[PDB]
């Protein structure tokens, strides 16, 4: 399976109201065109996705993607297989002002949220409507943020201490005392969002308003407990669900940044750039022994240079799942810089998935042989042979 | 009056304004300490000419220029060495560290935080003017310093002065020979500044200036001095029309209407013709047409391109010496009889000619030889593109495996401004090769 | 002005320092009680990179001293240069790691890092503008592992703008003192990868070859390895120091060297050596300079340069000497050993020229190469790791002091990946 | 600075002490009365080492040590020869008869009414020191005391301390010659204190060094007090580390970490290249070399066991004199190239290196040459366990018919505390079987698969 990809445009900002600017992106159906402002007229190029929205118009109801547009489109599908048993995640990507918080989070106190407390209201609402006596639901959450190569818990009360990243040798990387919490309503849940917000850190620039400093994942682990005490087994399946806001490339002579601000700036297009790496690899990986030979040419790659590609080597590749959702600005002004999250976003469509279901491995081989050993028994019992 | 301001940044830029202004002070009369006996033996004339020393009340001549770089240890030699005492005290170091051959480094981080000094000083230098008329801005390619440095400051000063002509003395990189392994990032990201801010940029190459020196002066193991003689000797040649009289000034202004027809191909070629050594200085006439001549020579030019290759858009000749008009419009001619150089097709005349009656001096432990003729050539030609050429090429070899781009990353830069700077200059060298096109 | 602050860890660590304050107390001229008795003018210019002043026109070394055994402190001060360091910076426990890598990362050293980082922060304070650090150690053993590894982790957590050096004394192939120094040379590899910008590896096999063929003596001790890595160390920061034509400060070097955050592991080497007796035939200059600088039997790590790929290579120059020579030399080792150096960078030699040499010298060049061979030193001892790991050879000694296995797992699957890194380029084709 | 205190039990303990500290207070070059000339000729000097003697305000040295004993005849010698006035009086003799070769006796019939004294002096003698390294306690298997009394001071001292070292100087019955017949009784008896609480046990036997004396030294008839010599020479080279400077030094917790590499195989052998006469010391080299091979000679071993039947676990050497690692690391690798020394593959290593600059001294009247390099190892291999196993036969041929059994039931002793420790002592003789074994071809199934 491919990694999916979606790709919003959000309407303009006061700053690209203030100093003029025109509409330079347009798509139809699936498919994305970006002009060149620059040099009009000469090379309109396309990119085609699984996804393409525009949020432009609010108004007019022709071709608009809602948040709620969105959610069911991916969200849903993430949830689903997350029912199945798959470990899914999607997260976000673009520039300083290309929407990727607003698509998230969006704003609880609107109807239009995001498609991060849709997905946890379609999922306490499956496991209420989905309970019985012989079924039964458990789901924790965990929220984390990396400032500048330092892991900082938001659920947790005041803890000043920086948390260890340690390498598991089964199960691979984890982070050390993260504080993981249960939860059975949406109240509590919802309450637990609002705390881990509240201690996000961010800053103020003139890109925007209130700016992000940090990365910030979402993370649920969702047990499906099957209870036939006569014949099935407990916790059945066990699930992975996460979601990923990175933080906006910074661009320093249009940002204003000085200071504290340049030096978080700095850590963070280290980052995205060590990313963006990682996917253009991980992409070629993939793409060149499916079809060349199948040789398997031993060109690994290096998920070690940031803590952010470490956390999430197995989503990047392996047993996972996953999309991407790059926010983009209409604006002229920066024709550049949207030119290359699309290209990043082509890179991240080539990128393959190897995901699997899997249980304690006698319990499977042992339903299997009695699946097997049965089929068998009622062909010669049928026969009059046993 | 005639008044020229002159930076230098970086260590390149330090080393040649000393060679540079050595050659200065040894041509006007000015002792190392700043006074001139030579005016209270004459009592008269004009030896503290405006154009590069300001004169004082006691009698002392201070310099008009500008030191700067990021580490103490090579202006301190300016500030201990034979020439202390004829700068101003203030020159405008970094109490901090060097740039560490990083463009960020030297445009974001640490460039700033000298440049408003900088900026005050240049004001302060310009006030006492009373006609300037352009800067002289010496720096290297190659250098964190002097390419970011170099950017802000032009940045800087093309928003605060706008008019007033700004030329550029570079060091490009050589094709085979370097000193450091980032170069090409360097040299490519500063060619916004060199092609939006600059209004005449000459360029020379070290490999160059090294072969003459082996295969003209006799020299075998030059070093950086000789290198720095003969480029201050092509500047004082270019500015000498301002100083001294001759039969045929010419202006900077004169320089820059000639050899710029069009505002993006503002990039010439320098050369000077009789660099001989002492003992082959005989046995020859060096005549006129014997100078004018070695000009045109693919062996002779101070960058690492072949002249036949391309076509030749422009040409300045300055004279310095015992030259008379006559035998100046003869050889003009054999050149235009030659076939083997070849002018565009919209250039039917092609040559600016200007002649000055100061020859060139000789600097005391030098290795050029006296003479009493000279030329020095500024050429605009369609074969600069090669030497860029070459270094795009080096460029890609790096960027696509995004090697040594952390450094740059971590100091404020962010990446897509290495690929858009690459776009740019492909689209100047694109003008260089549709000016030729012969007209149809 | 760039000030650097010195600390020593360890007994290999503490006797390099002893000979390396020998070696540049001549060479700006200090006097064994402090007083300055130079006779050249370029001798104080500088003083303040690596030396205080005391308000007797004296001078005391910025330098720092730690171990876990009083012996070595008392080994120092008992010498010809015992009394020019202050005597606060001697910093010191008792009942040593004891060749425990738990013991002085956990334990022990746990204790006697608050001190030692007290003492590192009032050195740097009165520092004007701090260029970096640089530590010495051995990776053998206890003390020098555990609290070395350590006090890189604290003070790059504390001072994270500057840069860091270390000259590691790492395990030889052959040559064995103790038993145990697979686990804690893995152990503290894996923090060296991490919060270091460079290293450069020393090996014992390497100096007593370099002492037997070049050098010719009889007898080598310790003293003449010293001698070396001293000169070497010395070599690195001439350019800090004095003036020059080409400069090159640490972080120039650091930025030419690494092309990506994990590959700043260098192989140093020195020239000329000559073995006292063959001077009188050898010519000096800059292309013999480069001969014996480019040598493989010259390098001190005991790798070999020809099984792999030269990432990048730097020479720094000491003398009065022209700079076409220099560069028409680089270029010639370059393109006549073609098939040694990478081919996706143009251009990968850094040079530097300084004007004053030693005192003794007319010339002499120090060499900082990164090259793929490296790797192979780190599969000796992943290979000896896995032979005492696959059955618990002396584990209980480290799980007694509060570590666990999965800590030797993943030290053991960081050192994997970091071979695995530099292979990837060590092999010919990959091209564009 | 780095105190040790000896405790030496029953007659073998007591003379090896005698030995011990006459080496020492010839080395550091203190009289007999404890009085310290060379210091006031000097002036002043840090000769006073407190690894061993502690110094009072009238510049007396008293050893740090303490002497144990049931027998008075022993003691009684010490507190009227030539050392009268060097030890405290403090010398803990129990009045009464001794354990008479009985386990029981020793342990919890007559030990008990002078450990608690014995206890109390040496809680003093810790108190005094300012950071102690461990212990070196000097016993005899076989006898009474050596067994009985050893087991209950080493069980009441890891109750006390724990944490600190313990270490061991033991003589193993023979497996010829024995000067008793209830021999095999009191040692299987003493195998389980001697494992569960002690760090780090060396064993010697008498017939070894006999044979010792008789090749090397020439000496045809010899006697108790050259065993006891040699064994001195063994500990003083042990523990020269922590006294005198050197290049290489190596501390007390230094050995256990490189010499035992799991708790329960830590009984390690000993040995002393040069040994060799005064006329014979000539017509020899002696170079670092020849005593390196030396070392590692079958004949030389001071236990009657081959080290050519098993596999060396781990070595470690220690030199002192006039050497320099050069000839150190040659010696070294010419050694590792040869057959007949095998190594288990799990320990690629398998060295351990200190080097001293004190040469060792001589003792007037001795039988050892001067000599100005030695070296001392500690191998810690599988070949011991044969050892044991011949021990072991011998004492299931006097239980198979309860033969002087009722003495040991007589004095508080039931009878199955016997059996249980032969058990014990076969799980042990398990446990070098199985370390020995060269890991299983491919010990992980088998690999080679897509990569
Ligand atoms: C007659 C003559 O030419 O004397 C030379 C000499 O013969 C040679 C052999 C010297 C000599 O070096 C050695 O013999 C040597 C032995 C073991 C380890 C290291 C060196 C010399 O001792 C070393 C000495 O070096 C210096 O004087 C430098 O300043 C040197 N100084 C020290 O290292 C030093 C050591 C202890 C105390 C004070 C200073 C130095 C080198 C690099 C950086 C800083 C300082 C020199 C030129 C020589 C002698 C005296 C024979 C050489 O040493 C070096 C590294 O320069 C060996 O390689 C050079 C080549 C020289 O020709
Ligand atoms: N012609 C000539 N070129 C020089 C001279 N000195 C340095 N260069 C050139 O300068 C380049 C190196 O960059 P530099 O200008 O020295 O760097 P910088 O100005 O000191 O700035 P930093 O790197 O931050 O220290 C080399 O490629 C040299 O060719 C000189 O004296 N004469
Ligand atoms: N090497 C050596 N061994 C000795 C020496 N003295 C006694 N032994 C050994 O010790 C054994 C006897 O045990 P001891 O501990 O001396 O007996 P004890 O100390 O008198 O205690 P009891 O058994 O109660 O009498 C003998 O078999 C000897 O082999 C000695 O001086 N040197
Ligand atoms: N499509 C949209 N519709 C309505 N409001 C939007 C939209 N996109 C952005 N905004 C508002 O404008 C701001 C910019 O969006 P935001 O998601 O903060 O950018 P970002 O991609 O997170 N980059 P950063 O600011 O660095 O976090 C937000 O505060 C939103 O409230
Ligand atoms: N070059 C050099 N190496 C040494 C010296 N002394 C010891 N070593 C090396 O250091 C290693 C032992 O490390 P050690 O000093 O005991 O580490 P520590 O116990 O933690 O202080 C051995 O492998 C020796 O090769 C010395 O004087 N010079
Ligand atoms: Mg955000
Ligand atoms: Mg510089
Ligand atoms: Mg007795």
């Amino acid at each position: 399976a491919s990694v999916k990809v979606a790709v919003r445009v959000r309407p303009f900002n006061s700053r690209e109201m203030s100093r003029d600017s025109k509409c330079i992106i347009q798509m139809s159906g699936s498919t994305t065109t970006i002009v060149n402002p620059k040099q009009p007229k000469e090379t309109p190029k396309s990119f085609s996705f699984d996804y393409s929205y525009w949020s432009h118009t609010s108004p007019e109801d022709i071709n608009y993607a809602s948040q709620k547009q969105v959610y069911r489109d991916i969200g849903e599908e993430m949830l689903q297989h997350a029912f199945e048993g798959y470990n899914v995640c999607i997260f976000a990507y673009g520039q300083t002002g290309a929407g990727k918080s607003y698509t998230m989070m969006g704003k609880q106190e609107k109807d239009q949220q995001g498609i991060i407390p849709q997905l946890c209201e379609d999922l306490f609402s499956r496991i209420n409507d989905t309970t019985n006596d012989n079924m039964s639901y458990s789901v924790e959450v965990s929220y984390m943020e990396i400032y500048c190569e330092r892991v900082r818990d938001l659920l947790n009360p005041k803890n000043k201490g920086n948390l260890r990243v340690r390498e598991h040798p089964l199960l691979g990387p984890y982070v050390e005392d993260l504080s993981k919490l249960a939860v059975t309503s949406y109240n509590d849940i919802q309450d637990l969002m609002d705390s881990g917000n509240k201690a996000r850190t961010v800053a103020a620039t003139n890109m925007n308003e209130t700016s992000s400093r940090s990365h910030a994942v979402f993370n649920i682990i969702f047990t499906q407990k099957r209870h036939d005490a006569e014949t099935n087994i407990t916790t059945e399946k066990v699930s992975k669900i996460s979601l990923v806001d990175l933080a906006g490339s910074e661009r320093a002579d249009s940002t204003g940044a000085k200071g504290t601000r340049l030096k978080e700036g700095a850590n963070i297009n280290k980052s995205l750039t060590t990313l963006g790496k990682v996917i253009s690899a991980l992409a070629e990986m993939d793409s060149g022994p499916n079809k060349n030979k199948k040789k398997k040419k031993t060109d690994f790659i290096l998920y070690r240079d940031s803590v952010l590609t470490w956390l999430l080597r197995e989503n990047l590749g392996g047993n996972s799942r996953t999309a991407m959702v790059a926010a983009l600005s209409p604006a002229d002004i920066n024709y550049d810089e949207t030119l290359s999250t699309l290209r990043y976003a082509d890179r991240a469509k080539q990128i393959r998935c190897n995901a699997v279901i899997n249980e304690d491995p006698n319990n499977k081989l042992i339903r299997e042989l009695k699946d097997e050993v049965t089929r068998l028994r009622d062909l010669l019992y049928a026969q009059g042979l046993g | 009056m005639r008044e020229c301001i002159s930076i230098h940044v970086g260590q390149a830029g330090v080393q040649i304004g000393n060679a540079c202004w050595e050659l200065y002070c040894l041509e006007h009369g000015i002792q190392p300490d700043g006074q001139m006996p030579s005016d209270k033996t004459i009592g008269g004339g004009d030896d503290s000419f405006n154009t590069f020393f300001s004169e004082t009340g006691a009698g002392k001549h201070v310099p008009r220029a500008v030191f700067v770089d990021l580490e103490p240890t090579v202006i301190d030699e300016v500030r201990t060495g034979t020439y202390r005492q004829l700068f101003h005290p203030e020159q405008l170091i970094t109490g901090k560290e060097d740039a560490a051959n990083n463009y960020a480094r030297g445009h974001y981080t640490i460039g700033k935080e000298i440049i408003d000094l900088v900026l005050d000083r240049i004001r302060k230098l310009a006030d006492q003017c009373t006609g300037l008329q352009g800067f002289l801005v010496f720096h290297s390619f190659g250098g964190g310093t002097g390419s970011g440095f170099t950017s802000l400051l032009m940045e800087r000063l093309s928003v605060d002065y706008g008019k007033k002509s700004k030329l550029e003395f570079s060091i490009y990189p050589a094709p085979q020979v370097s000193t450091a392994v980032v170069e090409p990032y360097n040299s490519i990201l500063t060619t916004h500044t060199t092609l939006e801010h600059s209004d005449c940029a000459f360029m020379v190459d070290n490999e160059a200036i090294y072969d003459i020196c082996r295969r003209n002066l006799d020299i075998e193991r030059p070093t950086y001095t000789n290198l720095n003689r003969l480029i201050s000797q092509i500047v004082s040649s270019i500015t000498a029309s301002l100083r001294f009289d001759g039969a045929l000034n010419v202006d900077l202004t004169e320089f820059q209407t000639n050899l710029v027809p069009y505002p993006r191909i503002h990039f010439p070629l320098a050369t000077y013709a009789p660099v001989i050594s002492a003992e082959k200085a005989y046995h020859e006439q060096l005549s006129v047409a014997e100078i004018t001549n070695a000009c045109f020579e693919p062996a002779n030019q101070m960058v690492k391109c072949d002249p036949r290759h391309g076509k030749y858009m422009a040409c300045c000749l300055l004279y310095r010496g015992d030259v008379v008009p006559k035998d100046v419009n003869a050889a003009i001619a054999t050149i235009k009889t030659k076939r083997s150089i070849q002018f565009v097709d919209w250039c039917p005349t092609g040559f600016k000619v200007g002649i000055n009656y100061q020859p060139p001096t000789v600097v005391p432990g030098g290795d050029l030889a006296k003479v009493q003729r000279a030329v020095c050539m500024l050429s605009n030609t369609t074969a600069i593109a090669e030497a860029w050429a070459r270094l795009d090429h080096k460029f890609d070899l790096m960027y696509a495996k995004r090697a040594f781009v952390h450094w740059y990353v971590g100091e404020g830069m962010e990446e897509g401004e290495f690929s858009e700077a690459r776009e740019d200059m492909a689209a100047l060298e694109k003008d260089y090769e549709e000016v030729g096109v012969d007209s149809v | 002005m760039r000030e650097i602050v010195h600390i020593q860890a360890g007994q290999c660590g503490n006797q390099i320092g002893a000979k390396f304050w020998e070696v540049i107390s001549d060479e700006h001229g200090i006097d064994p009680t402090g007083s300055y008795h130079g006779d050249s003018d370029l001798q104080l210019e500088r003083i303040n990179v690596y030396y205080n002043e005391a308000t007797g026109n004296k001078y005391v070394p910025r330098a720092i001293l730690v171990d876990l055994e009083p012996g070595t402190m008392d080994s120092v001060r008992s010498g010809p240069f015992g009394q020019i360091f202050r005597p606060d910076n001697f910093v010191f426990g008792q009942s040593g790691a004891g060749n425990n890598w738990a013991k002085g990362h956990y334990t022990e050293g746990a204790e006697l890092v608050d001190s030692v980082l007290d003492v590192v922060r009032k050195e740097s304070e009165s520092c004007d503008c701090l260029q970096g650090f640089q530590l010495t150690h051995s990776l053998g053993g206890g003390t020098g592992s555990g609290m070395g590894t350590l006090l890189i982790s604290k003070i790059r957590e504390e001072y994270p703008d500057r840069i860091m050096n270390t000259f590691s004394v790492m395990p030889s192939p052959k040559v064995s003192d103790t038993v145990v120094e697979p686990y804690n040379a893995t152990l503290s590899v894996h923090q060296l990868v991490e919060n270091t910008d460079e290293t450069y590896c020393i090996d014992n096999e390497a100096l007593y070859d370099i002492c037997f063929r070049t050098l010719k003596l009889t007898t080598p001790t310790y003293g003449d390895l010293n001698h070396l890595v001293s000169a070497t160390m010395s070599g690195v920061t001439t350019c800090l120091r004095f003036p020059g034509q080409l400069n090159a400060d640490l972080r120039k070097l650091a930025v030419n060297m690494v092309p990506f955050p994990r590959l700043h592991f260098f192989m140093p080497g020195f020239a000329p050596l000559t073995s006292r007796g063959s001077q009188q035939y050898r010519a000096l200059t800059v292309p013999e300079l480069t001969q014996q600088m480019f040598d493989s039997k010259n390098m001190m790590a005991a790798c070999d340069p020809r099984h792999g790929r030269y990432l990048t290579v730097a020479a720094i120059f000491r003398g009065r000497m022209s700079m076409k020579e220099v560069d028409e030399q680089m270029l010639n080792v370059q393109n006549k050993n073609s098939s040694y150096f990478v081919e996706w960078i143009p251009n990968n030699v850094k040079t530097a020229v300084c004007d004053i040499p030693p005192r003794g010298l007319k010339m002499s060049a120090t060499f900082i190469g990164n090259s793929t061979a490296i790797q192979e030193l780190f599969k000796r001892i992943s290979e000896q790791f896995t032979a005492m790991f696959r059955r618990k050879a002396f584990l209980h000694w480290y799980t007694g002091e509060g570590m666990d296995e999965m800590e030797f797992t993943e030290a053991e699957s960081n050192m994997n990946d970091l071979v695995s890194e530099y292979q990837q380029y060590q092999d010919a084709t990959a091209d564009e």
